[PDB]
RNA sequence: AACUUGAGUGCAGAAGAGGAAAGUGGAAUUCCAUGUGUAGCGGUGAAAUGCGCAGAGAUAUGGAGGAACACCAGUGGCGAAGGCGACUUUCUGGUCUGUAACUGACGCUGAUGUGCGAAAGCGUGGGGAUCAAACAGGAUUAGAUACCCUGGUAGUCCACGCCGUAAACGAUGAGUGCUAAGUGUUAGGGGGUGCCCCUUAGUGCUGCAGCUAACGCAUUAAGCACUCCGCCUGGGGAGUA
RNA sequence: AAUGUUCAAA
């Protein structure tokens, strides 16, 4: 429990995940939108992620750590209003990635919608 | 099919001493060492399908020329067939 | 006729006697109709550029055999398959 | 003007390839046309023995 | 392949048989037939047991082996010859010490040089060797089950197991029904595909070719008058009333697993039947 | 009788997702295994049905199994057409350029037959990961059998065998000659200095002459000529009896 | 990214 931490984010249309872990993933404290009371597609707002980010990250209570290192799952509208309020925790952001998974034609997608 | 050298083994043996080739007795021997060349291989590929226009367009040009060499002297024809083994 | 060029990898965590004994054993099977070996070259180990079978370093070998009846060559590709020392490999022709 | 193109070639393709893992067009490089489907049948190769990565 | 046959009378009409190609019959030679008595269904009190047997055309036994013995000595496939008994082909094989003795077919051979025992031979077609010898991927026919005993896994015209894998001290080998089994790792397991694949393909369409084999008819429940079967006789046709099917004997016979509890193989078993 | 321009055969080289048969690899979806963890994930215009403390979704490793091959990729290439795009090997068709050595009109078109022929469908087999008719549940409206969402069987996948249709479309049959020019591009071949102009073959655009009802086509003709075959004769009734 | 039907007789 002592002083390490990746994030893993992901946002799609809907209820835009965080939760942060050490060197391996084992789950410190996850949060969400849907932990807070947004239910009518405030789901996924900016503001949305501006209190996904703090209630994560502002509760670890046991590492508290050094740096992030962001891992973007889930291209949707609440990125980097999730990685700019992050650091309103005071836990200094340093190397940002992004990792969302491309196919490679694999199996053919759902149906278009009408 | 043929190879370059092994067309060399065919052509030189049935044309008049020209030394220069492609007469109306020698392209019927290389058509058909083309065609038992590729004829073998539909054999073992009855799934294949466009491999097989290109036997039967040349087929096709046989059967032209052979009935062209009519119009010169049968003898020619005769012992052609006796020899490079048709039916007919 | 045919310049077949074979390459191949073998797992890093072997010992040294068996590394110089199956460059002996494939260069044999190779040896079957026509070697032509021109290069047993021991373009040495690298990492290569991602993971495999949790493997992070391999040894290469660049082999060079001529032949014609083809033959030779399809007895190795059956038979490095098998056997685990090998873990990726490759045949090429060049004309 | 610059020889035909193997899959021993350790680093000749790597200037070809983006720093992210995938190739660039011709448009983007600005060499002929034959040359670069020399480049696509030489490094799908390279791939599969590893000399040059998928995704970095 | 099959053969089918043109409809000329009204039993034939339908009726496909086996086409025997690629068998080479020797008549069967005299030094493994072992004589085989029929037996009804009948124990050794003289009752009968299981309903359904009687009698069928007059069978041979030959004795072929499974423990296979002779490590590094060789054997050459002389002719595929046809067997009643079982439902896949048997093959005659000769040693090079001079004995002769059959093994069940695999799927392409018909001359060759194939070992047993070979702990270091390539594994070709019909090739048999020691369990942990063979690379994972592979497919494998007539497999042991407690080491020495004479294989009693995929022995049937055209079933074969595979290996995903290993322990250590086991393997996990996945048979054809769709289980999932450990085995103990040093048991012999002959390399390659059991052969006469088309043998459910037939459409035996008399009702002779049935009874040829030693099949006599079956008579359904619900026929009897209620003291012999428990779907027992009502007035028409009647349905079968009682809330699931059963058995002559009163067991239910729809949908109830039945196996012993325990009976020390369950730790053995990792997947069953889906 | 001969000749050689039409069409063929030789010689050199040049490309190509043309096909059929084995083999190898990577990204991803899903479902099993176990870590950490706890109150929701998923869902739309908004919402619910469905899954969840008996331990979900987010995440760490690992296994199994099937399907398709992101980047290159482009009015790019190849095939007669449908079509074909990871990589390597085995077999094999077709066209282009230059060359003049032969053969000396051997050619064109095709009535009936003979064959190839997307997608769905059918028969005996296997295979089943994502999708996904019928159907089932929840909203929407007055009702909604629909569009929306959560599931889901056939099928979609491979071998063998049928069926033989489509906006099978440049809505433009096939062959051969002839009449301004620019302009990209692909595969070559010669001339002059990585660059500058000569012609052949395809393939895109802009454009006179000409035809056209007009839109527009215009050296890839819908222009100017010939040769052969298929088809129409007002719409409904009808591609039906 | 909608929930909206119809207009008796030439
Ligand atoms: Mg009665
Ligand atoms: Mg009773
Ligand atoms: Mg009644
Ligand atoms: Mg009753
Ligand atoms: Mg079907
Ligand atoms: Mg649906
Ligand atoms: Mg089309
Ligand atoms: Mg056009
Ligand atoms: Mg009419």
């Amino acid at each position: 429990n002592i002083e390490n931490g990746v994030a893993h984010i992901r946002s799609t249309f809907n209820n835009t995940i965080v939760t942060i872990t050490d060197e391996f993933g084992n789950a410190l404290s996850w949060s969400s939108a849907g932990a807070l009371g947004f239910k009518g597609s405030k789901k996924s707002t900016p503001f949305a992620a501006q209190m996904a980010s703090e209630t994560a990250s502002k509760s670890a209570m046991e590492h508290g750590l050094k740096t992030v290192e962001v891992t973007v799952k889930g291209p949707g509208p609440g990125r980097e209003s999730a990685i700019r309020a992050l650091q309103s925790a005071g836990l200094e952001v340093t190397a940002i990635r992004d990792v969302t998974p491309v196919p490679h034609n694999g199996c053919r997608p759902p149906k278009r919608r009408r | 099919a043929i190879s370059q050298e092994r067309k060399n083994e065919i052509i030189k043996e049935y044309r008049v001493h020209e030394t220069d080739t492609g007469s109306p007795e020698v392209q019927i021997a290389v058509l058909t060492a083309e065609i038992n060349a590729v004829n073998e291989h539909l054999r073992t590929h009855k799934k294949d399908h466009h491999s097989r226009r290109g036997l039967l367009k040349m087929v096709g040009r046989r059967r032209h020329l052979l009935n062209y060499l009519r119009s010169k002297d049968i003898q020619r024809y005769r012992e052609l067939i006796k020899s490079l083994g048709i039916r007919r | 006729m045919r310049t077949y060029e074979v390459m191949y990898i073998v797992r890093p965590n072997i010992e040294e006697d068996a590394k110089k004994a199956l460059v002996e054993r494939f260069n044999g099977i190779l040896a079957t109709e026509g070697a032509e070996v021109l290069e047993a070259k021991d373009w040495g180990k690298r990492r290569l550029a991602y993971e495999i079978n949790d493997f992070k370093d391999g040894f290469y070998n660049i082999v060079r055999v001529k032949s014609d009846n083809n033959k030779a060559t399809d007895e190795f590709q059956r038979l490095a398959k098998i056997s685990d020392d090998i873990i990726r490999y490759m045949v090429i022709r060049e004309d | 003007g610059i020889t035909h193109i193997d899959y021993k070639d350790t680093e000749l393709l790597k200037r070809f390839i983006s720093e992210r893992g995938k190739i660039l067009p011709r448009r983007v490089t600005g060499t002929s046309a034959k040359y670069q489907r020399m480049l696509t049948t030489a490094i799908k190769r390279s791939r599969h023995m590893a000399l040059l990565p998928y995704v970095k | 392949a099959i053969k089918k046959y043109k409809p000329i009378t009204n039993g034939r009409r339908n009726m496909t048989s086996l086409d025997f190609a690629e068998i080479t019959k020797t008549t069967p030679e005299k030094s493994l037939l072992k004589p085989l008595p029929k037996k009804a269904g009948r124990n050794n009190q003289g009752k009968l047991t299981v309903r359904h047997h009687g009698g069928g055309h007059k069978r041979q036994y030959r004795v072929i082996d499974f423990k296979r013995n002779k490590d590094g000595i060789n054997a050459k496939v002389d002719s595929i010859q046809y067997d009643p008994n079982r439902s896949a082909n048997i093959a005659l094989v000769v040693y090079a010490d001079g004995e002769k003795r059959y093994i069940i077919a695999p799927k392409g051979l018909e001359v060759g040089q194939i070992v047993e025992s070979g702990a270091e031979a390539d594994i070709k077609v019909g090739n048999a060797l020691p369990l942990q010898n063979i690379p994972v991927g592979t497919v494998v026919h007539n497999i042991e089950l407690k080491p020495g005993k004479g294989g009693q896994i995929a022995r049937s015209a055209g079933a074969s197991a595979q290996v995903l894998g290993k322990e250590g001290k086991y393997v996990l080998i996945r048979l054809r029904s769709g289980e999932v089994r450990m085995i103990l790792s040093t048991c012999r397991a002959t390399i390659g595909q059991v052969g006469n694949l088309q043998h459910e393909l037939v459409n035996v369409g008399k009702a002779g070719r049935s009874r040829w084999k030693g099949i006599r008819p079956t008579v359904r429940g619900s026929v009897m008058n209620p003291n012999d079967h428990p779907h027992g006789g009502g007035e028409g046709r009647a349905p079968i009333g009682r809330p699931s099917p059963m058995s002559p004997w009163g067991k239910p016979t729809l949908g109830k697993k039945t196996r012993r509890g325990k009976k020390s193989s369950d730790k053995l078993i990792v997947r069953g039947r889906k």
